[PDB]
């Protein structure tokens, strides 16, 4: 339905897929990274009913479906479900057939190689895309935020890569990859809501807790003092309407969930938190770089939308940082959508038009070409 | 609903613009504080160097 | 209607506060523009005082 | 259990601590330089369980411990953890109380002064050792390796020191201390093992990567040709058994990590590599010294235990060296143990008995005495 | 564009490069003698970023660059990088192409011939300068000082020259050229600060140490009394602010590093030191020429800004010198810049207009002409 052969951008996270065309300032549509399947025996004849549901279909019919995510901690393992999501995304809802448009995909720099190789293979072999480019989230986040220099701490759904960039250059020895993300924060919340009498264990229940989290949780700039009153009074609780007419309120669980970002030990991870990893990515860069990264701490990914996160992270780094240095956080409304936006920016830059793999080079080399041409 | 949704897109756009104004104004509170401190530091240094120049005088 | 009304009172309150913050941030830029002009002039003067002490030296 | 007041000898790095008695040719025990701490909440009672674990205790119970070491790039910053390591080392495994035995500790020639000063203070004040002597690791390496002249290439866990000695004398202006070491190789290997799909982010995982490196990795003599086949076929992969029964196969990563020694840029280091660095130590020495240093490049410490390293270093150094001149590398089986062994030798030599700080001179002067009495 | 076609004047040292036009009393700009190159992989596109940086560009963007110096111990070893420096120095910054102006460069009188020949060659063949003249640095120091008689001791970053000049004549048999210089003092300070617990090895670290030296170090006219206190008390330490907000304090090391100019053994050099070489430059001249050289010790070049150097250079000479005789140090404000200033003075003399190599004579004879026409 587009009137120009622009590139397509599709940000396939472990959570949701943001997609639209290159050159825009927003995805045109957002689909979950989900393929749903019925977990019940059909009773009635002539009811239609699919073997599998894709994207928004999977959530729309979720009452009797188990919902699976093809991407685990940022890596695609179920390429067949990815192809279903992409076909739906590109042909039914975004109305852009990849055959007529080059496509840009996104990923952490330490995302295992199979991710970038398989994504490249599917767009060239099942979609016949004329060209491909797998982009890095740290690059995409600095473009979206208007920076060339800074720390990208993407507190997304899958894995946090924590990658410093200076004057457009990677500083790879200072990358701190952390096995903590939004999906784990949600799981922690489900266990503590169980402690309060609200047990959520099935798919519909899990998707609901994620929605509750997104609307009710906040980080708190002082966990212990906030907990001292949240755990003592209803005055710090917030309600949520459950789809069936029941209601839930959340107390210290409201902040304990995001607290895992500062205390990963809450989910069994051996880590001091996202602010220590951010601190180390600044600290491990050269001494003449450190000052610029302290002043350009970039929050990216989702979870950046928990109230107070932009401020607590500046406080936590300031507390670790040397005096004299300016510590500052960048946290635009283009949060959580920053990787997709960076994709749009990058795909359409004149400086990027030589970075695309065409469907010539691809067949001569095979999908492993992504490791030579993209990253 | 359309009126609240529209009143919202407008309160929200005015907010994004006010927040942007604040972001940019703050970007400048900070750029000004950086220039103020750079200039105050050059001034204090001019005064340290003056006190030194006067001592060396 | 309530979600938009709530989002609206919040967008509008955040707007009053973002505009206030913008006003305060801009007011700080203005106070700080004054701090710059004042410190800038004092620096030019300090540089002249320094040059003077050094010329006297 | 000893029939003489033989000196105790310990070689303490960021990796492991080797300890035994003077006059022997191997340590009596080896411990990681680690004090372990539980990272989980105890649930059962009457389970024993320590507040902290030391050395091999820390390693045996590591499944639930965070493991920290007191030594960074050759310097002890956490004396409390070294005090615990030494108490265990001396009293439980060596079965000796230092009060009746003088002690020899070691450090690199350009190691910050606080190391030798604090080590001297702790052995005299918490262990009541009758005497102390902090040795030069390069001296100990030369005795153990059968040389008086040569370049000591320790390439250890902390730093590579690259120090030339001629006729038993230091040539300090030519020491090329380099921030390239075994601990950086462990970090590099896990990043490239992440590329293969195996995540190693916790302490237990870190120590496993260290064990993988030690058993599977090598440098060989020609990186590009070795990579051409390692990157093309499974025929150059080797399986490593992970503790849970699963395996990891490692391909060109098997050498790409070790290659960091010749190409330090792999870990973000501004360096030409160990062969050029060795060469520069020789080139900064007088021409009537150089002939003996070229013919006597001597390996000590660790990482010198990679297959192909003595042979590649000879090739890489002779390629930089003047013609006619004979370039040779000494790489004895006393590898990884040679600094400790040299400690045993220096302590057993009659030529060294006048070099000890007594626990008389020590108390009259304080620990700063080490800078007048040792080197 | 200029009022007159006066010579461009530029003093190219191993440290700094300075330039301006003949007839003024200062260079317009000072650059480090550096060509910088990225040591990192770029990831963002359209970030600008040069393949190589020159002078102040190289230092300003140093956070991700490795920085090289084309000049060592007074000579150019990398003429390609000097070509880049001269283009930047003369055309990009003074805004004058050498094509329309004579150029005056400088070199020590015992400076290896290849360097005075290469400077002549590049300015004539790559810049098409209409004329050349490579100045004697000692002469320029005397022109700037207002002396015709004295010992010019230029203690710069590269080499200490030590040349006796009497009534405008050199006494070449008495020149004590010495390979002891400011660059060694910087590296010694990196190593001594490592001993204090503040390691420095990389380019950024070296530039910090050069900045520490330039702001905190001194010679001390009586170093024994100065170190007796400085090595005993913190009251003699001075704090330095590092680029990332760290603070380093330096005590007796603050003057012990500069002390190497008198005590060369600190860096492994076999030398008598700068005060004895001044003495011998005087003493090796005839007795009717020494009575004037003793009274005229001419200080020039950089490192001359250390407090105590003039008094320390006069006291030591006085101690070596015969009694009755008056020993005097001349240490003008035109320090470090005295060679450039003298260059301006030489270039504007009416009698100097007969000293130029024209771009005619140059091509007929080739670059060896510098030895027929300049010195």
């Amino acid at each position: 339905d587009e009137d120009e052969t622009t590139a397509l951008v599709c940000d396939n996270g472990s959570g949701l897929v943001k997609a639209g065309f290159a050159g825009d300032d927003a995805p045109r549509a957002v689909f979950p990274s989900i393929v749903g399947r019925p977990r019940h025996q059909g009773v009635m004849v002539g009811m239609g009913q699919k073997d599998s549901y894709v994207g928004d279909e999977a959530q729309s019919k979720r009452g009797i479906l188990t919902l699976k995510y093809p991407i685990e901690h940022g890596i695609i393992t179920n390429w067949d479900d990815m192809e279903k999501i992409w076909h739906h995304t590109f042909y039914n809802e975004l109305r852009v057939a990849p055959e007529e448009h080059p496509t840009l995909l996104t990923e952490a720099p330490l995302n295992p190689k199979a991710n970038r190789e398989k994504m490249t293979q599917i767009m060239f072999e099942t979609f016949n895309v004329p060209a491909m480019y797998v982009a890095i989230q740290a690059v995409l986040s600095l473009y979206a935020s208007g920076r060339t220099t800074g720390i990208v701490l993407d507190s997304g759904d899958g894995v946090t890569h924590n990658v410093p960039i200076y004057e457009g250059y990677a500083l790879p020895h200072a990358i701190m990859r952390l096995d903590l993300a939004g999906r784990d924060l949600t799981d922690y919340l489900m266990k503590i809501l169980t402690e309060r009498g609200y047990s959520f264990v099935t798919t519909a229940e899990r998707e609901i807790v994620r929605d509750i989290k997104e609307k009710l949780c906040y980080v708190a700039l002082d966990f212990e003092n906030e907990m001292a009153t949240a755990a003592s009074s209803s005055s710090l609780e917030k309600s949520y309407e459950l789809p069936d007419g029941q209601v839930i309120t959340i107390g210290n669980e409201r902040f304990r969930c995001p607290e895992t970002l500062f205390q990963p030990s809450f989910i069994g991870m051996e880590s001091a938190g996202i602010h220590e990893t951010t601190y180390n990515s600044i600290m491990k860069c050269d001494i003449d770089i450190r000052k610029d990264l302290y002043a350009n701490n970039v929050m990216s990914g989702g979870t950046t939308m928990y109230p107070g996160i932009a401020d607590r992270m500046q406080k936590e780094i300031t507390a670790l940082a040397p005096s004299t240095m300016k510590i500052k956080i960048i946290a635009p409304p283009e949060r959580k959508y920053s990787v997709w936006i960076g994709g749009s920016i990058l795909a359409s830059l004149s400086t990027f038009q030589q970075m695309w793999i065409t469907k010539q080079e691809y067949d001569e080399a095979g999908p492993s070409i992504v490791h030579r041409k993209c990253f | 609903l359309d009126k609240y949704s529209e009143a919202l897109k407008d309160a929200q756009e005015k907010l994004e613009l006010a927040e942007k104004k604040a972001t940019d104004a703050e970007a400048d509170v900070a750029s000004l504080n950086r220039r103020i401190q750079l200039v105050e530091e050059e001034l204090d240094r001019a005064q340290e160097r003056l006190a030194t120049a006067l001592q060396k005088l």
